[PDB]
């Protein structure tokens, strides 16, 4: 603050700024995907697709 | 029955174990906590202490930030006989039960 | 009337205003808390927030560590009309008044 | 309750889901089908669509091959008003119920 006092005044009260945090968290979750493919499906599709 | 999740948005159950609280502004917007909450360090949680951890986190996020709970815990501290503050916590346990 | 000095051994009123709470073991000796408490950040406390700050520390230095207060705030959450944890604090205000 | 197995001998539940039907000779004479049957391609079969799959494979294996079912479905098509065969199937669903 910057207030106006008299010329013979008495030095008004103090003030400062303030700095604040944000804290923005990540370790909770994760996006994922699965397949479940066989071992014989991979074999007969190496000769039956163009 | 209190259903509850940790109130920070994307950091609800931490994989590190150290649940870090977001800073809430207590005492009617004059002060600031900036707490954390470390999980299990002296054992496990044995299916009852999940309910006690359910109320420690709720009283530390939704209560101290509130302005009607702090004016109700103030009037207990200005009663009679409540000095040497193991009596303040024991005059508060008779009200709640 | 509650009159006390904060329970840390040599750091009651710091010069910086960043009062660091001692680490305490709250969930019946399972979970660690590790808070701080930054002082006046939106002006001074005008002798009414100076009384509420005397009470917020008392629920934080002493009460969450105690094993009889946490059982009382456990049984409030097991009421038949307490869900949605902003009505959890309105269910313990009425006990404290 | 229907008890049923896929009619081709060594190929009942295939790995890839492409259940190749064995060819049947359908018109009691002169034709052949050589169908297949792909399994779950637009989801899964959720415990009721197994029963519909239990009856589609029975009407496709043991019914089109028969000579008294193809004569029973012949006489419905020579009925009254059974034209534009989206109504042939709707005049057959009234007989089955």
């Amino acid at each position: 603050t910057a207030t106006g006092v008299a010329i013979t005044g008495s030095a008004p009260a103090a003030s400062m700024d303030a700095t604040l945090p944000a804290q923005l968290p990540i370790s909770a979750a994760s996006v994922q995907s699965t397949f479940t493919l066989n071992l014989k499906e991979i074999e007969e599709s190496k000769e039956q697709v163009t | 029955p209190l259903v509850y999740t940790p109130a920070v948005r994307g950091g609800a159950n931490p994989a590190s174990g150290s649940y870090l609280l977001d800073p809430q502004y207590v005492n009617s917007g004059v002060d600031i906590l900036q707490a954390t909450y470390g999980y299990n360090i002296n054992g496990t949680a044995n299916a009852d202490q999940l309910l006690q951890r359910d109320a420690i986190l709720a009283i530390l996020e939704y209560a101290l930030k509130d302005t009607a709970f702090v004016n109700a815990i103030q009037a207990v501290a200005a009663g009679s006989g409540v000095t040497t503050p193991a009596s303040f916590v024991s005059a508060c346990v008779t009200k709640l039960t």
